[PDB]
Order: C-alpha cells, then structure tokens, then sequence
RNA sequence: GUUCACCACGGUGUGGUUGAUGACUGGGGUGAAGUCGUAACAAGGUAGCCGUAGGGGAACCUGCGGCUGGAUC
RNA sequence: GCAAGCGUUAAUCGGAAUUACUGGGCGUAAAGGGAGCGUAGGUGGCUCGAUAAGUCAGAUGUGAAAUCCCCGGGCUUAACCUGGGAACUGCAUCUGAUACUGUUGAGCUAGAGUAUGUGAGAGGAAGGUAGAAUUCCAGGUGUAGCGGUGAAAUGCGUAGAGAUCUGGAGGAAUACCGAUGGCGAAGGCAGCCUUCUGGCAUAAUACUGACACUGAGGCUCGAAAGCGUGGGUAGCAAACAGGAUUAGAUACCCUGGUAGUCCACGCCGUAAACGAUGUCUACUAGUCGUUGGGUCCGGACUUAGUGACGCAGCUAACGCAAUAAGUA
RNA sequence: AAACUGAAGAGUUUGAUCAUGGCUCAGAUUGAACGCU
RNA sequence: GGGAGAAGGUACGCUGUUGAUGGUGAUAGGUCUCCUUGAGCUUUCGACAGUCGCAGAUACCAGGCUGCUGCAACUG
C-alpha cells in the first residue's frame, strides 16, 4: 500500500493551498496513486472480489470528484487530468 | 407510484372483450339451425334443456 | 437525503404538537422564517424567533400553542412538494376547512394566507394547508 | 413521322409477415356413487415448503443447501 | 310500475376509490427487484446579488357560428326557434412582481468527502502448518463373535473378525472457545501462523466547499445443486444393489454404494436469495441487555451497531413501535 | 342581477366475523334492432 | 468457420471525346548518388456520345441448379 511518506509527497505536489489535503486535486491524486498501487495486488489475487469492491468505490469517488472539477473550473480539471494522465 | 413513475409509465386500463362475440356488436343475428338437441345442465339443476347449434351470418357456429 | 426543507419544517411542527412539546427548534432559513411568521400572525403558534449561532448558522425556535390540552395546529399538510409543485391562479387557490384553515401561498409579494392572496388578486405556489 | 429519356400496366425470381387448415402428439378444463393408491391439512402418522439434481405407475421419494409460513420440547 | 308505448338484446359511461391526477395499495390478503455500483433522468443545503425562462397579475389579438349554461322574446304550452350575455379551462405578443423553481456571480459550513493518531473483527485472496477422529494398509496379543434394529436380516468373521497395542498412507472438517457475539452490500465468513488487501468504528485538529440522494436501461457480485476440462477421493452420500417392513413399499429403517461434496480454472445466475419489510433523510414517551470505541467522576454520560420490552401513532387483525409497519 | 347547485349503495366466499377481492345488479344514453301492442 | 459461386439478375463489340491513375524515366535546374520538373513508352479504372449485327464472355475454352431423406464427421 501507500505509506505516509509518499502520501505526503502526493499531497505536497498537488497542494492547492497550505496544508489543505482536501481539494479535488489532492483527493484525485491520492486516489490515482492508490488505484495504481492496488493494480499490483489485483494482478496477483484476481479472485479477490471483496477488495475489488473497495477499489471500484475509489474509482467511483475519483470520477465524481473529476466531474465536480469539470463543472467548477474547466481549465483546472484539464490541467489536473493532464498531470495525472487520465 | 410517484409522479415521475406515473409520467414515465402511466396507468392503463384493460378493455374486456364482449361476452357475445358471435353477434359482432349487433342486437340480433340470423342463423340456420345446424342441430337441435337437448342437454343436461350444471351440477345443482337437473333437466333436459333445449338447445340448438346455429351457424350465423357472421361465420360463427 | 433531506430534499424537502418546508416538508421537514412542517413535519417537525406536526410531531412536536403530537408529542405535546412546548417548542420545536430547527435550523433556520428566510423561507422557514416567512412560513413561521405567517403561522404566528395566523395564530397557530405563539412565537417564532431566530437565534444566531456560530459558524454562520441560525436556529429557528417556535413556541407551540395548546387549547384545552389539544394542539392548536390540528392538521398541517404540505401541498406543493419538491416532486410535484402546485402553482395556482387567484381563482384556483384551494380553501382549507371551508375557509377556517389557511392555505399558505408563496406569491410574488411573499408568503401570505390564501385569503390575503385572494384579496390582493394574486396567485402563487400553494405550499401547505394548516387547520 | 422516327428515335432516345421518364414512366403506369403487366411479368420473373427470391425472401418476410400473417389467416385457415393438417395424420399425429403435449399439456389445460369440464363430466357420473370408475380404477390405483393416500402426497398435503394434526407432529397428517417420515414436519412442511423453496431452489436444484437423480429416480419412480401416480400422487411423489431421495440427496445437497435454505426457510419457519414447524407440534412436542 | 310505466303508458301509445312497454319489455328484451347490443353498445358506452356510471356505480368501480376495481389503473386511485382528483383518489388505492405492496410484513402475513396480489404486490420490494437476490444484493450492489452506476448511465440517462428525477430531485436537491445556508447567505448576499443578477436575470425574469417557469410561476403570478394586467393589457391587447385571437380562441367561427351552432351547441352547453344565464337572463329574456315567439310559437295555445312544450319540444323547437331566437336576442344579448357568460363560457370556450387555450394560444400568442407586450408590461409589471420576484416568494418559490430554472439559469447565473460571489460567499458559507451544517450534508458529503480528505489528511493525521488509536481500535475491534470467522471481511477477502495466496501459501504453510497442528491436534483430535474416521477409513485403509502392515504387524503383536487374543478368540468367537461383531455389526445392526422396534425386532431382525443383508453384511463382516475361525482364510481369525470385533476388541486391544504399535507403525504407515491419505482426505476432509476444524470439538472446547462460541455468545438474539463479530465482520461483510447481499450471497456469506470459524483451528493456528505468515504474506497481499477492502471496509468500518473512534478523539481532536486542519482542509474542500453541496462535490448530494435515488436511479430505468447497463455492469458487477451472487447459497446449494448442476455443467466443462484437469486433479483428488477419508467420511457422508443422489442414483444403484441387497435386507427388512408392508396388502403392495420404486419409500421411511438397515447394510453397502457411485456421481457429488474437496482442489484449479471457467460456466450457470437460481433459493422461503426472508426481516416474506427497496434505498436515503429528518422528527416522535420510556425501560432493560449486549458488542466496539470515547469522555468524566465501581458507576455516570455519549457514540456506532446488535437484542428484548413498551407509550403515542398506525393496522382488517395479528402485530409494528427511534433497527416503525409512526409522522413526512 | 345570473351564468357559481354537486357525489347513496346492494347481493354473493364463512358455522359466524372483519378485511381483501372479483363477479352481478339498481342509472343515464342510442342514427338502434327484435317481441307484444 | 460456413452453407455460398446458394438461388437469381444486370453490363460486356467497335468508334470518337473525355476524367483519374501506377511504373519507367530522355531534357533541364540544384557521382553505379540524392531532390524537383517531367518528353517518349507503358499500366489500371471510369464517364459521355455515337455505331453494326439475330447474336459482342460471339470461336476454342468454360459450374447445371434446387427440396425431402438414409449412411459415414470431415481430407485420405
């Protein structure tokens, strides 16, 4: 899984303001890191349906946050998906 | 049924068919008696009821 | 979640009066204060005050009335709900209990009784029936 | 007048849809004091029922899981 | 009872609130999708503005005449004819209003989320391992029964069973703990250990600032049985065989017994998949348990679950009753 | 001045009951037909 | 996968005009070399207009097709 150190690295890279950790950008970046990290676990345990439910949930939450950004600030959404490669 | 459900679906009545299809929505109908016989009634009653099988001008028998 | 604020206000009032509570409190709003003030001036509740809480919040508190141990508000029902809004003209506002009750009407001149809207010759959204 | 173009009729082929019929066959219903049993209702005499599978003249039986809409405890 | 008509048949609406918009229901009467995630859609917090589309009001134009209704007039009355009104719930275009819905700008934190610390748990996936017990095999002792039933018999046994002790092989399940206990969206999930991994509960601070709820189609998961391929195979056991019982006994009981149950990877997509109770939100007497936290002084309180009671309310009744079937 | 006036239930499941729920009936109408007149 | 070339239709010669296009590449412009233009030759698809005959895939060459059913999976 992600550690506290790399979680804080992601937060510091996608900071909107000082120690915010709650904007759509930082939330989506943390979700993207966690999903890309869990892809490794699911390549090993593909029969894991109960954990895959939580993975699907964080995908859904990331999608909701990206829709909210698209409605809120279009350029901000475009730039954020440009860094995150989505 | 919510209001949105009523708009999306709408309440439909089934129209029952007529109990006299051989008349074809006509008061009376002319036929020829193809067989005049008697028959017994249902469970409670007992008689020899007089009946005639008749082929009408509508094509029913 | 909660998608009917006016319905929640009336439901709180109805449950408090069925339970014989002295007063009923809720989060406030200008719409809620307008409806509560109409209730006060109609005589269904004793008073309705707003207390400004912290964090830019407010509490609306309504003191209920009881006559001969029975609740003054006999019935308070929502007519125009968020799923089906009811707007009527000046000659289609429904009366409550043959005019004994009040149909709260949201008109362009604000929340007012059905008879007040009829006198002003103006329609609007019929939000509730209180009798 | 001739010729070409457009085109109605009509023709050819190959499909689709649908009505009526059809040896035979499947189930449904009605009808008598018929034959075989007695599956269910009581703990209905092996608690019943649901899904499923196998079996059996027939109701049904049996396995596996589930339910209580199971009495006696 | 009607009467120059009276009945019957056909047909439409009514009664039928029996498709319920006005104006019904879904625990048990018919009726909650097995569960979830989510697309279109529907709906949606607080504050200050803008707009004026919905909405409301006014004006104008039109909404043919006839018909319906009201006030009259003419037939001897009436039917009928006829004048003027009303209505034609509508549409269109201007003008005004801005409470609500819509569209927008800014702000907010209470719904919803994020970061950080602790905690519980049969949550899931992959490996390893332990101890009982069964079965089988090989031996020692030992001798005439064992086993089974309501009785029996089939069966096993003098070729030595069963019992007893010692080794070996193997498979499956995890006694006690164990609990209207726990976790999981449901289906479900119990030995122990490691690895990989989901959600939840909790105290405070900081942060985002309505990012929400629900959700047709769709997709995912989904007991057991069953199916395909490949392994495994101890016990149990459909089918099947024999023995009983019986009038019969394709059963129930007995003795065996194969698929299956186990594993891997896939199909199936159904259950009385149940709380026969969709999800989410707010509010509404109380009492007693229990689980996981938390805060105070063995108790007190507060939270999120999980139970038993019990008002008001509801219900045809049974009953439900803050885990509603109450009020919305 | 007026056009603003309109709303009934019954029978039938049971030993009886309440509910549910279908069936049936009493009304109005017709470009009607048929029967008696 | 197929069945399937299922079945069954239409066009097809020559003459003129005309559109598009592949290859090769003389002559020029910037050393078994490269790039641009491209003469002559050549390829492949069309369109329009006419014209002759009974007949234009004109000779040779060159699938007949379909329905029901038994058997064996098929190539061998």
């Amino acid at each position: 899984m992600l550690t506290n150190s790399d979680r804080e690295q992601i937060i510091a890279q996608y900071q909107r303001g000082e120690n915010d950790t709650g904007s759509p950008e930082v939330q989506v970046a943390l979700l993207s890191a966690r999903i890309n990290d869990l892809q490794n676990h699911f390549k090993a345990h593909k029969a894991d349906h109960h954990s895959r439910r939580g993975l699907i949930r964080m995908v859904n939450t990331r999608r909701k946050l990206l829709d909210y950004l698209k409605g809120k600030d279009l350029g901000r959404y475009t730039t954020l998906i440009s860094q995150l490669g989505l | 049924a919510t209001t949105n459900q009523l708009i999306r679906k709408g309440r439909k009545t089934i129209k029952e068919k007529s109990k006299v299809p051989a008349l074809q929505a006509c008061p009376q109908r002319r036929g020829v008696c193809t067989r005049v016989y008697t028959t017994t009634p249902k469970k409670p009653n007992s008689a020899m009821r007089k009946v005639c099988r008749v082929r009408l001008t509508s094509g029913y028998e | 979640s909660m998608q009917d604020t006016v319905g929640d206000m009336l439901t709180r009032i109805r449950n408090a009066q069925m339970a014989n509570k002295v007063s009923v409190a809720m989060p406030s709003s200008k719409l809620r204060k307008s409806i509560a003030d109409l209730l006060v001036s109609e005589g269904y509740v004793a008073s309705a005050v707003v207390n400004a809480e912290e964090n830019n919040k407010a509490t609306l508190s309504i003191e209920l009335k009881y006559f001969e141990g029975k609740a003054v508000i006999e019935t308070i029902q929502r007519f125009s709900r968020p799923g089906l809004r009811q707007h009527r003209g000046k000659d289609a506002i429904p009366t409550v209990k043959q005019g004994m009750g009040v149909a709260i009407v949201s008109t362009s001149q604000g929340i007012m009784s059905d008879r007040a809207a009829r006198a002003a010759g103006i329609g609007g959204e019929v939000v509730a029936f209180v009798a």
